[PDB]
């Protein structure tokens, strides 16, 4: 109790009529709050997977994007999707961590011939249209188009080079239309029996049959270098709580205390303000564009205001420069003073000469 | 392409710690937080838990609760598995995970059993 | 020709809010009462390549709006990466690539981009509000920082230019846009609109002027009022 | 004419008080 | 701690016999956003470690595809083999993903 924390601080087992520091009033942030500047742009997955025609695979469409938030959660809420395997990432994972930039390539090619672009996977097509890396770090989205892309009599939209003289370059697309000297004797330019156009139409078509189907696939690329990272995740982010003192986290700023409205009137580019000590005293929400101000979580000194033990054994706790809304336990004859809140001490209109100094004009006593 | 090589088997004290690595090659462990999974010969596989490269926060089964913990290390791609005074039956050969849909990527596999 | 830099090339050293504030920052500043190299343009060529060092106070008061962005780059070569920025009147645009910068880079209404021969390992992109349009002086500062490309902008208006020296008030510049470019910068050059007379009647440039002035080490202490703002600074080492 | 454990104590006379004994 | 039976019946017949397997998931597992539902199969050659043979319960992964459809609401899931041969001579476990728990399968062989 306050009066043994008293004796303690005193190390005599008798006080005399006065009041003593003993201990020091401190409150503890009650919750965490994270906040960051929300969504506003989005980098466009869904525009290429929105795309009504899909790039050839030999001309696959390069897309590199940057700057951008991105936001891989409506990929996995998309049900349309079908496949979504992954390659040295994991598919949840997007979001939570990120790259530099992001290569997203969209191509339709026949459900077989999915499989074929794959990392270390080498087909009739991918060698010589598309030919994945083995190494790379990234997702191959894939799923079925065929209502979409192909109708009753045939959908020859898409078309892929099937003979090429060498291997394919890595992350490199060949929009070359000579025609391939498969025979020894030269083509020079007109087709023929030895002669065979590398080009050849895919039809398709509901009844054609699934694994031959057209397939929507789309593969992002990731590559995290020394420039900075500017596609990331949506970062998590929690409700704003004002008047209750708790850790804040406005992108980073880390700082604890208890966040109030304030009339301060920021400069459009400034983000956080400080005082004269050079200490963070407001900041603007980040989710928002209002103005927090950031007041220190109330703490002072307890102090314990009593008459001799020889007098009585009662105690009146003064709790300096808190207010006690934020507080012996508290609604026994609280009274709140510029000093502090006196806690056990009933103020008396009538006035006596000073018994125990507590501050600013008031005084307390033992008395009937 | 991605590999996750496994520690070759110790032979550990009976009633002692033992540690087997999980480095990654051909790609950062960053962007993987891998899980690590038990299974022992004849009998069902396990899941012992995951870790995470940055605040791993590696959160266990609930049988394996206060006496499995695992942990890795982002330079150089590192994981470790701390596991102590295990009993014969109850050691596993334990494997990484690819924590995707399904766990793509796994161990080769270390069969270790307290034989000191 | 040189003008001096009468409290000109003040900037908000970071985006913190201060409310009648005296505060004394040590940064990268254009010393007050400075000399500055101040260049005339116009067929008479004369864009010299001058180095970037720190930064650079570039400055305009062309009323006809001559000025349409700027060049930058470490050797200005395909072999390096290098900034281009024009701003157009619909809307304006800043890239980012291994551009080989032609001896007269200019826009070709703007028909066709002409300001890059080539156009290779593109990193950056960007896309804002104009700023150069909408007779009153024009001011940026350039700077580049642990790989962050820094621009900051006032367009305060003069009523008198016939003087054609930089105005003795103080005017704070506002950061505009800070650009995360990892690349180093040791070159910079000025862009200008050539029409079709160029490739001139149909175009004059006779107004077009810019000071250019080059950023040092300082301490400066910076008077912030309540509003936030900085009304006034004194250079510590002048 | 500073919350860092820093504390300003209120004087016991106010300066009400110390008026009134002026 | 999901509830989970899988089937450990081994069947030694010749490729071409098709074979039914399939294990109760508990609560009725149910992805948000998507319909998919996150349970997955794998496969495991004897002396090799366990690769990934389907995920999503309808979606064949590439790397030996055929088939595997499973019907489902999250209660149970059935994963069909058209054919058995030495490659798919192997050890499957059946292992919940969207309930965090993971239980994985008993274990389930095949012959020929
Ligand atoms: C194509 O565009 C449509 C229309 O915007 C997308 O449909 C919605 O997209 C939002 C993106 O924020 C998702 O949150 C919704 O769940 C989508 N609803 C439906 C019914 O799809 C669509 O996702 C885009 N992409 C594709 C592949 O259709
Ligand atoms: C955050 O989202 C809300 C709701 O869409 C929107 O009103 C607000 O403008 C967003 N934040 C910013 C900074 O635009
Ligand atoms: C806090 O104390 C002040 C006086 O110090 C008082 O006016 C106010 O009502 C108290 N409570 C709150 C919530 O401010
Ligand atoms: C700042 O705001 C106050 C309050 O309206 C105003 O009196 C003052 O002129 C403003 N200062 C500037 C520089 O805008």
């Amino acid at each position: 109790d306050p009066l043994s924390e008293t004796k303690c601080t005193l190390k005599s087992f008798t006080v005399e009529k006065g009041i003593y520091q003993t201990s020091n009033f401190r409150v503890q942030p009650t919750e965490s709050i994270v906040r960051f500047p929300n969504i506003t742009n989005l980098c466009p997955f869904d525009e290429v997977f929105n795309a009504t025609r899909f790039a050839s695979v030999y001309a696959w469409n390069r897309k590199r994007i940057s700057n951008c938030v991105a936001d891989y959660s409506v990929l996995y809420n998309l049900a349309p999707f079908f496949t979504f395997k992954c390659y040295g990432v994991s598919p949840t994972k997007l979001n939570d961590l990120c790259f530099t930039n992001v290569y997203a390539d969209s191509f339709v090619i026949r459900g077989d011939e999915v499989r074929q672009i794959a990392p270390g996977q080498t087909g009739n097509i991918a060698d010589y249209n598309y030919k994945l890396p083995d190494d790379f770090t990234g997702c191959v989205i894939a799923w079925n188009s065929n209502k979409l892309d192909s109708k009753v009599s045939g959908n020859y939209n898409y078309l892929y080079r099937l003979f090429r003289k060498s291997n394919l370059k890595p992350f490199e697309r060949d929009i070359s239309t000579e025609i391939y000297q498969a025979g020894n004797k030269p083509c020079n330019g007109v087709a023929g029996f030895n002669c065979y156009f590398p080009l050849r139409s895919y039809s398709f078509r509901p009844t054609y049959g699934v694994g031959h189907q057209p397939y929507r696939v789309v593969v992002l690329s990731f590559e995290l270098l020394h420039a900075p990272a500017t596609v990331c995740g949506p970062k998590k982010s929690t409700n704003l709580v004002k008047n209750k003192c708790v850790n804040f986290n406005f992108n980073g700023l880390k700082g604890t205390g208890v966040l109030t409205e304030s009339n301060k009137k920021f400069l459009p580019f400034q983000q956080f303000g400080r005082d004269i000590a050079d200490t963070t005293d407001a900041v603007r929400d980040p989710q928002t564009l209002e103005i927090l101000d950031i007041t220190p979580c109330s703490f002072g000194g307890v102090s314990v205001i009593t008459p001799g033990t020889n007098t009585s054994n009662q105690v009146a706790v003064l709790y300096q420069g808190v207010n006690c809304t934020e507080v012996y336990s508290t609604g026994s004859n609280v009274f709140q003073t510029r000093a502090g809140c006196l806690i056990g001490a009933e103020y008396v209109n009538n006035s006596y000469e000073c018994d125990i100094p507590i501050g600013a004009g008031i005084c307390a006593s033992y008395q009937t | 392409e991605v590999q996750l090589k496994q520690s070759v088997a110790e032979l550990v004290r009976p009633g002692a710690s033992v540690k087997v690595s999980c480095t990654a090659s051909g790609f950062n462990i960053k962007n993987i937080y891998m899980h690590w999974v038990k299974q022992r010969p004849e009998q069902g596989l396990d899941w012992i838990g995951r870790i995470d490269p940055a605040n791993g926060n590696s959160r266990y089964a609930p049988k394996f609760q206060d006496k499995a913990t695992i942990t890795a290390d982002t330079s150089s791609n590192t994981a470790y598995l701390q596991l102590s005074s295990l009993t014969s039956e109850d050691t596993a050969i334990y494997y990484c995970a690819d924590e995707g849909w399904g766990f793509a990527n796994w161990g080769q596999g270390t069969l270790v059993t307290v034989s000191a | 020709a040189y003008t001096n830099s009468f409290t000109r090339g003040v900037y908000y050293p970071d985006k913190v809010f201060r409310s009648s504030v005296l505060h004394s920052t040590q940064d990268l500043f254009l010393p007050f009462f400075s000399n500055v190299t101040w260049f005339h343009v116009i067929k008479r060529f004369d864009n010299p390549v001058l180095p970037f060092n720190d930064g650079v106070y570039f400055a305009s008061i062309e009323k006809s709006n001559i000025i349409r962005g700027w060049i930058f780059g470490t050797t200005l070569d395909s072999k390096t990466q290098s900034l281009l920025i024009v701003n157009n009147a619909t809307n304006v645009v800043i890239k980012v690539c291994e551009f080989q910068f032609c001896n007269d880079p200019f826009l070709d209404m703007e028909s066709e981009f002409r300001v890059y021969s080539s156009a290779n390992n593109c990193t950056f992109e960007y896309v804002s509000q104009p700023f150069l349009m909408d007779k009153n002086l024009r001011e940026f500062v350039f700077k580049n920082i642990d790989g962050y490309f820094k621009i900051y902008s006032k367009h305060t208006p003069i009523i008198v230019r016939e003087p054609e020296d930089l105005p003795q008030g103080f005017s704070a510049l506002e950061p505009l846009v800070d650009l995360p470019i990892g690349i180093n910068i040791t070159r910079f050059q000025t862009l200008l609109a050539l029409h079709r007379s160029y490739l001139s009647s149909g175009w004059t440039a006779g107004a077009a002027a810019y000071y250019v002035g080059y950023l040092q080490p300082r301490t400066f202490l910076l008077k912030y009022n309540e509003n936030g703002t900085i009304t006034d600074a004194v250079d510590c080492a002048l | 004419t500073k919350f860092k454990g820093l504390t300003v104590l209120p004087p016991l006379l106010t300066d009400e008080m110390i008026a009134q004994y002026t | 701690d999901i509830v989970m039976t899988q089937s450990p019946s081994s069947l030694t017949v010749t490729a071409g016999e098709k074979v039914t397997m399939s294990c109760k998931s508990s609560q009725s597992l149910l992805n948000s956003g998507n319909q998919k539902n996150y349970l997955t199969w794998y496969q495991q050659k004897v002396g090799q470690p366990p690769k990934l043979l389907i995920y999503w319960a309808s979606t064949r992964d590439p790397g030996v595809p055929d088939r595997f459809t499973g019907s489902g609401f999250g209660t149970d899931f059935t994963l069909t083999i058209s054919s058995v041969q030495a490659e798919d001579l192997a050890v499957y476990y059946c292992q919940n993903d969207y309930s965090y728990p993971l239980t994985f399968g008993a274990g389930t062989k095949v012959e020929l």
